[PDB]
């Protein structure tokens, strides 16, 4: 039900909320702690880019193309009342 | 012009969105629970260092 | 609770960054119409449309 | 007619200002009953699971 | 029967928050309003109607 940008804008607000682990208490967890942190730390990195750089860029392009074409919602096909050949041409 | 506004946008709602994380988050700190380690006399340092 | 807390504030650094950025590009965009006013590249009929 | 509604409508923001302080107030009040409430379930199941042992 | 209430008042916190929010929009939005009346009232002719 939600629209495609909603759904990794969650995924992204979600990672960024995550804590990183310490497992110092656990010699045997030592390696899962720096590839959980690694990871996460990557993946906090995605989600700024995404939040404040891709979706934006996404929603900006598509206004753009959006507000174009809604004025020029058409094509004329014959030579529309008035011009020369030369200036429906341009 | 166009793409500005977009950012003035986002900005506002990423800044909306996190702020509620923040909001319940605070929220639920505000409603932790001190510890008590009255019957423990070796401890009772750690209970005031802990809850201040 | 703590490293949560600190991780959120740190989540709201970031926001609020992006706002201010928001804002600074109303602000400079705001200033290159000006300017484009000024110098006579656009006109008060053609930012109108812009805005309308 | 311009002044009068900024003076009337400065009023109103004191007032609006004033019942956020009131609700602060209540927020506190419910965290406080939340947190009191938190402790009780915690410091009974601790008794239980002695109780259990 | 005290998880249950801990629950009610916890959702209770939630709904106080949700009413210190509401009130927040209304003071500065407010605030706004009288920003734009003061500025409108010792402003030019057509300064005077783009506060207003
Ligand atoms: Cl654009
Ligand atoms: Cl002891
Ligand atoms: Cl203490
Ligand atoms: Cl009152
Ligand atoms: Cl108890
Ligand atoms: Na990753
Ligand atoms: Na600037």
């Amino acid at each position: 039900q939600a629209s495609q940008a909603m759904q990794i804008q969650t995924y992204c607000n979600s990672v960024k909320q995550q804590v990183p682990v310490d497992f110092s208490q656990f010699p045997n967890l030592k390696d899962n702690q720096t590839q959980i942190n690694q990871g996460l730390d990557l993946a906090k990195g995605h989600a700024d880019l995404y939040l404040n750089t891709i979706q934006p860029q996404i929603i900006t392009n598509i206004s753009n193309i959006s507000n174009y074409f809604a004025l020029q919602n058409a094509i004329p096909a014959v030579l529309p009342p008035g011009s020369t050949k030369a200036q429906w041409l341009r | 012009t166009n793409a500005t506004t977009i950012t003035m946008d986002q900005g506002m709602a990423n800044q909306a969105s996190q702020a509620m994380q923040i909001q319940t988050y605070c929220n639920s700190v505000k409603q932790q629970v001190p510890v008590d380690f009255s019957q423990f006399p070796n401890l009772k340092d750690n209970q005031t260092q802990i809850n201040q | 609770g703590y490293k949560g807390l600190q991780v959120q504030a740190q989540n709201a650094v970031t926001a609020a960054t992006q706002m201010s950025n928001a804002w600074d590009s109303l602000t400079s965009d705001l200033g290159s119409l000006i300017t484009d006013l000024d110098k006579g590249i656009t006109s008060g009929d053609d930012i109108r449309q812009l805005w309308l | 007619q311009l002044s009068v509604i900024k003076e009337q409508a400065t009023e109103y923001q004191r007032l609006s200002s004033d019942t956020r302080l009131v609700i602060v107030n209540l927020n506190n009040n419910l965290i406080t009953d939340s947190s009191n409430f938190q402790g009780i379930v915690v410091n009974l199941n601790s008794k239980v699971q002695g109780d259990n042992g």
